[PDB]
């Protein structure tokens, strides 16, 4: 349901709150959440 | 490494500037010390 | 009674001489051209993806400072004065930038020429980023390596330099009068001799140096003012001068209207 | 020979910093510790 | 956090008038004018235009605080003339001067181009 | 980090002259002569280009975090 | 060739209408 990204090989996957926190392909122990989908706006000042 | 073009250009500029500084500053210092000596 | 004499003329700079005007009028004209002439600049940035090494607000600030063509910005409306819903074609210009690096080696530069105008006022010459030539690349915005992409949508609005310096049409306005100091408006600091310790003005040959036997003239006032107006490219120099005059006239007419309506 | 200018002194100082660095005392002390001190304490 | 909005320097609130005139009863024929959302650009122009009129005996302005965009003008004229009429004449005169200045600049630019 | 778009003091656009400056320095021109060639007269604008350090080249050597 | 290879009398003809020890040429990588 929620996207992640591996800290080593930059691979994208998903977790279901029951898998171990690991990369699928290279088995890194460090993963990062993906950027949101909400609209992002700045005032250019 | 596959260095960028700007970085390689800056490296060449740095080598040229280092050589030019090592010549000119040393020559100016030699001129200043000989002038201070002859006084 | 007021006179204008032009010394050098260019698209981006004019050097003129004002005579038979008050000092206050020339200074107010300088201030108006610096802070009150309306231009067009990017004000809202919608970021759809940004995987570069630069922060989002960093890139937004850089985008705000890019000068856009503002020739027909007088026919545009202020965003707060437009009755439209959200942004329309009569109060905003929409630009879009999409950059990416293809390949696994090297670096890609993102220039202001990559900004593409998508919508804006019909038949008005506003919105396009300023470019010196046809082969000029413009202002460096960002740098991208492999798998890094930038995809943004910008909204350009009308404003003045009082709100933010990105809307200023001018960079620097040189301003000077009385090169030989006949009015004694300044008292020259010196160690031995003030005459030979101070460099001569660049307009010193445009005025006759005072005679040695001349006495101080207390009835004189500043009369001739030299000024150079340099523009960022968003407007031409003559356009900036004319619109500064027009803005000052509009402010005075508004004061007069308020006075007459006060009764 | 020829005289030694200030630029020559700065060349010598550059050689010093090329060889030693700025944190050489910390690394050298720790290396001495790990290499011999643990064995001697044991 | 406590920084005011930058558009407050020149945007006039709905309930705030652009111009408020009150008499100064200490001396005869004097008024105090309060200008809102204005600064030295208009103040100095109006002051030094008015100072050259023979029937204007006193003219001055002050910006009380640089963090607030307003200035206050004091104007005193002769018995025959009213200060508001002098202010209107000054505004019209500066407008005419700017008009001829713009005309001559356009003429010279067309000549030199 | 990356060359500023405008001069801090006066606001002249200096962000389009970095690559030309590096080119001129490559050709062997002195820094003052190169700045003269780029029509940067006021020393406020000369300071912007003369004292800029390009840190983005170091930041770009780290591998991208998203692919 | 350069200014050094020029004849001294012709060098004297080059009159402005000497380097100083405290004006260095800028660098980017430094040393250490
Ligand atoms: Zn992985
Ligand atoms: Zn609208
Ligand atoms: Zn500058």
């Amino acid at each position: 349901g929620v996207k992640y990204t591996c800290g080593a090989c930059a691979h994208n996957f998903s977790l279901n709150k029951s898998d171990p926190v690991r990369c699928k392909e290279c088995g890194h122990r460090v993963i990062y959440k993906a950027r949101t989908k909400r609209m992002i706006q700045f005032d250019a000042r | 490494v596959v260095a960028s073009k700007a970085s390689s250009s800056m490296l060449k500029i740095d080598q040229r500037n280092k050589k030019l500084n090592n010549r000119f500053i040393r020559k100016a210092e030699m001129a200043a010390v000989e002038k201070r000596k002859l006084r | 009674e007021p006179k204008v004499n032009i010394i050098n003329a260019q698209d981006d700079e004019v050097e003129l001489m004002l005579s038979d005007v008050n000092l206050s009028l020339a200074n107010s004209l300088r201030r108006t051209m610096l802070a009150e002439v309306p231009t067009l600049a990017i004000d809202l940035v919608e970021i759809k993806m940004n995987t570069s090494v630069l922060a989002d607000e960093f890139i937004s600030h850089r985008l705000g400072l890019i000068p856009l063509v503002s020739e027909d910005v007088e026919e545009m409306k202020y965003s707060r004065d437009c009755t439209c819903e959200d942004y329309c074609d009569e109060c905003s210009v929409v630009l879009e930038l999409s950059a990416r690096h293809e390949g696994e080696e090297g670096t890609t530069d993102v220039y202001s020429s990559s900004l593409i105008k998508v919508s804006g006022p019909g038949n008005l010459n506003v919105g396009e980023p300023v470019r010196r030539d046809d082969y000029d690349q413009g202002i460096l915005l960002c740098k991208l390596r492999n798998h890094q992409e930038l995809n943004i949508r910008c909204i350009a609005k009308k404003g003045i330099a009082k709100e933010h310096a990105k809307w200023s049409p001018c960079s620097a306005i040189a301003f000077e009068y009385d090169p030989h100091n006949k009015l004694k408006h300044t008292d020259f600091w010196f160690e031995v001799d003030a005459k030979k310790e101070w460099p001569d003005s660049k307009y010193a040959t445009w005025e006759e140096p005072p005679k040695p036997g001349e006495v101080f003239d207390y009835k004189a006032k500043p009369n001739r003012f030299y000024m150079t107006v340099e523009t960022t490219g968003s407007l031409k120099a003559n356009q900036v001068f004319s619109r500064g005059i027009k803005t000052l006239q509009e402010k005075l007419a508004n004061v007069l209207f308020e006075l007459e309506n006060s009764r | 020979d020829d005289t030694i200018t200030t630029e020559d002194c700065w060349t010598v100082i550059s050689a010093f910093f090329e060889e030693k660095g700025l944190v050489s005392q910390q690394l050298d002390s720790f290396d001495e510790f790990m290499e011999t001190s643990i064995q001697d304490l044991v | 956090m406590n920084a005011p909005d930058r558009f407050e320097l020149f945007i006039l609130p709905d309930d705030v008038p652009k111009l408020k005139i009150t008499p100064d009863s200490r001396v005869p024929n004097c008024i105090i004018i309060k200008f809102e959302r204005e600064d030295h650009t208009l103040a100095n122009l109006l002051r030094e235009e008015l100072a050259l009129y023979p029937d204007v005996t006193f003219v001055a302005y002050k910006v009380e605080h640089p963090l607030f965009a307003n200035f206050v003008m004091r104007l005193q004229t002769e018995e025959g003339t009213r200060p508001k009429q002098a202010l209107e004449r000054a505004c019209a005169s500066i407008i005419n001067k700017l008009k001829t200045l713009d005309h001559k600049f356009n003429e010279e630019w067309n000549i030199k181009n | 980090m990356i060359i500023p778009v405008r001069c801090f003091s006066c606001g002249k656009v200096v962000g389009d002259k970095w690559d030309a400056y590096l080119r001129l320095l490559e050709e062997g021109k002195q820094e003052g002569d190169a700045l003269d060639e780029l029509k940067l007269k006021r020393y406020c604008c000369r300071r912007m280009v003369l004292t800029h350090v390009d840190l983005i080249e170091k930041f770009l050597r780290y591998n991208p975090l998203e692919k | 060739l350069a200014i050094e290879n020029l004849h001294p009398d012709d060098r004297l003809l080059l009159v402005d209408p000497s380097p100083v020890f405290f004006l260095r040429r800028p660098q980017y990588v430094s040393d250490g």
